[PDB]
């Protein structure tokens, strides 16, 4: 069975304008492993995003963590875009600095 | 305290190339320390943790060479499984192995792990006794029968009780025995309070009131929230004198 | 240290 992924975008620290941070995009519970992840700053692919080495959970579904250091803006949006066999077209999930 | 070693190995065949891609990732106490990728510069075992580079060259010459053996082993089984499940060519199929040892209190063995999955479903697993197998599909009944005539569980128990726990010791002796403990905030926004537990290590945490999965924060520590003024939020983590409260 | 697999599937 193929399993559509599970996207979660979140910050390392509570965001405050001017203080460095990490932005995470955590995608889990998917199969097959082949997957494409790109983090976006206002619709622009962030140049060099550090990604984890893919492992898999106890139920054998694969998970992978994409993160990048960043220092946020209150009038800037951040999103994660995934492409996988289980989806027709890519899925984009935005940050939501509140919660 | 509790200690563990794990090796998550994965082999993916795809309709494009002839040899499948084989990746092995090792974990000591749920931190990644060694990796092997067959799609690489020169496929080899590389340290994924700073404390692990002081290992010596003989160490990586064996592991890389043993990894090359595993990958062939996975190449052969995948082809074997196409027949077992009457799959014709034209698809992509995944074989996964999870293996390792949970230590404890006395640096003794608690439970061994040897299990395989095909197409991300359970295929065969060594039981708690380390001497008998469990096989879900009938297609795996074949394998159980021949691994029983193979004496395969004997080799694996020798590993789990042998080099697994011995080599877990020496890695441990070499950042790991430390504890980062959570910063606790609560989001005061409505339509519904929301408790935050940030920057803790390890990942075993628990939150309740008077839900989302614990996840890595991108820097080696973890994060979690719970969703819900007569209510209180209690935090429970290993590195905690007593569980912390916040309303 | 990784494990070496005996008999295949
Ligand atoms: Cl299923």
């Amino acid at each position: 069975i193929q399993k559509t992924p599970q996207i979660q975008v979140y910050s390392r620290h509570p965001p405050e304008n001017g203080k460095p941070n990490i932005l995470n995009c955590y995608v889990t519970q998917f199969h097959p492993p082949h997957i494409e992840i790109q983090m976006l700053k206002n619709g622009k692919k962030i140049p060099k995003v550090e990604m984890s080495d893919m492992s898999f959970s106890k139920d054998w579904s694969f998970y992978i963590l994409a993160h990048t250091e960043f220092t946020p803006t209150e009038t800037d949006t951040y999103a994660c875009r995934v492409k996988h066999d289980s989806m027709a077209e890519p899925k984009t999930v935005y940050w939501d600095r509140d919660m | 305290g509790p200690h563990s070693m794990r090796y998550f190995e994965t082999a993916v065949s795809r309709p494009g190339l002839e040899e499948p891609r084989y990746i092995s990732v090792g974990y000591v106490d749920n931190k990644e320390f060694v990796r092997f990728d067959s799609d690489a510069e020169n496929p080899r075992y590389e340290p994924r943790a700073p404390w692990m580079e002081q290992e010596g060259p003989e160490y990586w010459e064996r592991e890389t060479q043993k990894a090359k053996g595993q990958e062939q082993w996975f190449r052969v089984s995948l082809r074997n499984l196409l027949g077992y499940y009457n799959q014709s060519a034209g698809g992509s199929h995944t074989l996964q192995q999870m293996s390792g040892c949970d230590l404890g209190s006395d640096w003794r063995l608690l439970r061994g792990y040897l299990q395989f999955a095909y197409e991300g479903r359970d295929y065969i697993a060594l039981n708690e006794d380390l001497k008998t197998w469990t096989a879900a599909d009938m297609a795996a009944q074949i394998t159980r029968r021949k691994w029983e005539q193979s004496g395969a569980a004997e080799h694996y128990k020798a590993y789990l009780e042998g080099e697994c726990v011995e080599w877990l010791h020496r890695y441990l002796k070499n950042t790991l025995l430390r504890t980062d403990s959570p910063k606790a905030h609560v989001t005061h926004h409505p339509r519904t309070l929301r408790c935050w537990a940030l920057g803790f290590y390890p990942a075993d945490i628990t939150l309740t009131w008077q839900l989302v999965e614990t996840r890595p924060a991108g820097d080696g520590t973890f994060q979690k929230w719970a969703s819900v003024q007569n209510y209180t939020c209690r935090v429970y983590h290993e590195g905690l004198p007593e569980p912390l409260t916040l309303r | 240290k990784a494990v070496y697999n005996x008999a295949t599937m």
